[PDB]
């Protein structure tokens, strides 16, 4: 009956001052598991873009919401926890050729 | 800082999140009187409750433009930030649930409850509930107690079922 | 000119939710333009309206590369296509553009794709 | 079977008359029942303290 | 006071008894918010001229099925109640 995004933890940051660090080029992983990883933030991240976590596992943001961003991990989710930094590479899902 | 009071987890997390930042530099006594003025001027008035059930508005009278709905009322410290979070997340319809959860935190860490029977209990503010319940039950049984029940109805039903 | 500019709030697959202003929201079956990085555009047809100054639109092309908060201008009408004798012999697309590399379709009128029977 | 049915009917009829007399005595403003109900609550809370 | 805040917002009376505001439209459905005096299976009318039938009367909104296209209805349109049920002519 309620909604996600702003809930308990995410609802206590907008009442004071949610700034300082940039939330467009990077993002915080709020929930991860079974390959999926809900990253809170990444406003400048485009669709189907390559995301790099703080542990070294790559990610692909395929579901962009208004408060979160569902990214699919390309490896193992055993090293990704809650609150990890998820940086954006700036490009899409590319591969080598030649 | 999270106090052990649980209070649901999803709907009751609105007042518990703002209580952590409001418990610094002694800013908890002024929040009790400011929360009662916001609910008394939107319920028994039938004037400012025109946008309580409608899904329109969209930043027209809820946030930004206030003036008389914040400065002239009873809001100047951290009371203005509680109404701005409910207008953007569409939570202005349940204003009574956010104000009721704020008074339960002050009555748990600085008071007591546990109502026995008849009416209410004494709600002491000493320490433990062992020596406070024994000294308040003898002083309240003699004074008053009209007795106009629960223990007499349970004993009468057990004797008729075994007939 | 007062163009109805919208902001992209959600993008999952072909469905893309665009958030505009109060009162200036587009109607159903309306083409929504979007500036990309190439010389073409991203056509998006409005399907339904979720509310709160937001309507869910269906993109008619690739949704890769859209970020949260991009500009989404509204055309005001539906998906216009070239009609008449100029469309004979040319390979038209779903948005009314040529895909035969034979220049633009010199049409005097452009009717919408959504019409009553 | 007739002796058991007569004993069960006599016990059921006697229990119905005793239940009606207990309900009528409580509705006549019993002063002893009101004083005994308040003293039982204070003695039960002091034993668990 | 709460009486001075109503005149500053310019909301008039906002009577949701026989009228209602559309909050969501799509797939031949219209979630009109309001119309407290509307009965079940009653005829309605939108601001563009399309008729509707309120069949899902909830507590916050009222689900009305439009009898025409969904392009004429938008978010924030006025929805009036006819006061009668779904009838037809005979004879």
């Amino acid at each position: 009956k309620a909604a996600p995004t702003e809930v308990s933890s995410i609802l206590e940051s907008k009442i004071r001052v949610s700034d300082e660090a940039n939330l467009d080029e990077t993002g915080r992983v709020l929930s991860v598991g079974d390959g999926i990883a809900r990253v809170f933030g990444l406003n400048n991240c485009q669709a189907e873009e390559l995301v790099e976590f703080a542990s070294g596992v790559k990610g692909m943001a395929l579901n962009l919401e208004p408060g979160q961003v569902g990214i699919v991990l390309f490896g193992s989710d055993r090293e990704v926890k809650e609150g990890e930094i998820v940086k954006r590479t700036g490009k899409i899902v590319d591969v080598p050729i030649g | 800082i999270k106090p052990p009071v649980q209070l649901f987890g999803l709907d009751g997390t609105y007042a518990t999140a703002l209580f952590s930042a409001s418990a610094k530099d002694s800013s908890i006594e002024k929040t009790f009187q400011s929360v009662q003025k916001l609910s008394s001027t939107i319920s028994k008035d039938a004037k400012v409750a025109q946008v309580l059930s409608n899904p329109a508005l969209s930043l027209n009278s809820r946030k930004e433009v206030v003036s008389v709905l914040s400065k002239e009322l009873k809001l100047e410290p951290v009371v203005s930030n509680l109404l701005t979070v409910l207008a953007e997340n569409n939570r202005l319809s349940l204003f009574d649930s956010i104000a009721k959860q704020f008074s339960v935190l002050n009555d748990a860490y600085n008071g007591v409850v546990e109502a026995t029977v008849v009416s209410a209990k004494p709600l002491d503010s000493k320490i433990l509930n062992r020596l406070t319940k024994s000294i308040t039950n003898s002083k309240y049984v003699g004074p008053g107690k009209t007795l106009k029940a629960s223990k007499v109805n349970k004993l009468n039903k057990v004797l008729s079922e075994t007939i | 000119a007062g163009p109805a500019s919208g902001k992209i709030r959600a993008v999952i697959g072909a469905v893309v939710d665009v958030q505009f202003e109060q009162g200036e929201l587009p109607a159903i079956l309306n083409a929504l333009t979007i500036d990309q990085g190439n010389n073409q555009k991203l056509v998006l047809e409005v399907a339904q309206h979720l509310g709160e100054n937001a309507v869910r639109a269906i993109a008619m092309d690739g949704t890769e590369g859209l970020v949260r908060g991009q500009t989404v201008v509204d055309t005001g009408a539906p998906i216009s296509v070239p009609v008449g004798r100029g469309t004979l012999g040319r390979i038209i697309n779903v948005v009314g553009e040529p895909i035969d590399e034979r220049g633009p379709i010199e049409c005097k009128q452009r009717n919408p794709i959504h019409a009553d029977p | 079977r007739y002796e058991a049915q007569v004993r069960q009917h006599e016990q059921e009829q006697l229990a119905s008359t005793v239940i009606s007399k207990v309900q009528s005595e409580l509705q006549n403003a019993k002063f002893q029942d009101k004083v005994l109900a308040q003293a039982v609550e204070e003695v039960e809370r002091l034993f668990a303290k | 006071s709460i009486l001075e805040s109503k005149i500053r917002g310019v909301s008039d009376e906002a009577n949701l008894d026989e009228t209602g505001r559309v909050l969501s439209v799509g797939d031949g459905i219209a979630r009109v918010f309001g119309l407290n005096n509307c009965q079940a299976e009653e005829l309605v009318e939108f601001a563009s001229g399309v008729k509707g039938m309120a069949l899902n009367l909830e507590p916050g909104q009222v689900g009305i099925v439009l009898f025409g296209s969904d392009r004429e209805v938008k978010e924030g349109e006025i929805v009036k109640r006819t006061g009668k049920i779904v009838d037809v002519p005979i004879g």
